[PDB]
């Protein structure tokens, strides 16, 4: 053949720390499903926002929003555990279908996005020149946000510990453990990963007593 | 699995 009818550009959805992770690469045939799992960013959440988007970028705020819904009701569990499979499904209408579903509470959510969503033809060369330009910068910005989720986690888990702690922890080990979380988030604003996890180190060094209380 | 943020 010399004529195939294709998705012109990759489709995925945001994930944590602002990036695109893709569930149909650019230039697939039609008609075509893929599904993938994903998970909870922070322990005991509770809802996952469904972000779709089209473009070949990392960063997702750099891609063409496709529409976004809500999956609520995942029960109470750590980051990582809950299974919420995401399903792409484009029919040979061009009429793209998303999914979740949480595989514990059996709850599901999905919404349809019709065939001239997104792009047109000027655009799509432009987002593929664009991706090419910024293939290093986006492999560093892909560096960057793993340590930021981890900094993101810390942040998390500390303040849970700070809550359940209570008075058990003296004043001052109090005092010291906010200026660190705050000191810790401005870090994650940067984009200089040894600034986080110098950040990160100055939190754990002012927590061995929470640490202590938690434990 | 990557990780899905929360709604805002």
């Amino acid at each position: 053949v010399l004529l195939l009818d294709v998705t012109p550009l990759s489709l995925g959805i945001e994930t944590m720390g602002g990036v695109m992770t893709t569930l149909i690469a650019k230039n697939t045939t039609i008609p075509t499903k893929h599904s993938q799992v994903f998970s909870t960013a922070e322990d005991n959440q509770s809802a996952v926002t469904i972000h779709v988007l089209q473009g070949e970028r990392k960063r997702a705020a750099d891609n063409k929003s496709l529409g976004q819904f809500n999956l609520d009701g995942i029960n109470p569990a750590p980051r990582g555990m809950p299974q919420i499979e995401v399903t792409f499904d484009i029919d040979a209408d061009g009429i793209l279908h998303v999914s979740a579903k949480d595989k514990n509470s059996g709850k599901e959510q999905k919404i349809t996005i019709k065939a001239s969503s997104g792009l047109n033809e000027d655009e799509i060369q432009k987002m593929v020149r664009d991706a090419e330009a910024n293939a290093e910068a986006d492999r560093k910005f892909e560096e960057l946000v793993q340590t930021r989720n981890q900094g993101d986690h810390l942040l998390h888990s500390t303040r849970k510990q700070v809550e359940e702690a209570g008075d058990k922890l003296p004043a001052d080990d109090k005092t010291a453990i906010e200026s660190a979380l705050t000191a810790l988030e401005t870090a994650l604003k940067g984009e200089d990963k040894a600034a986080i996890e110098a950040k990160m180190q100055e939190l754990a060094q002012v927590s061995q007593k929470l640490m202590e209380i938690a434990q | 699995p990557p990780y899905l943020p929360r709604p805002r």
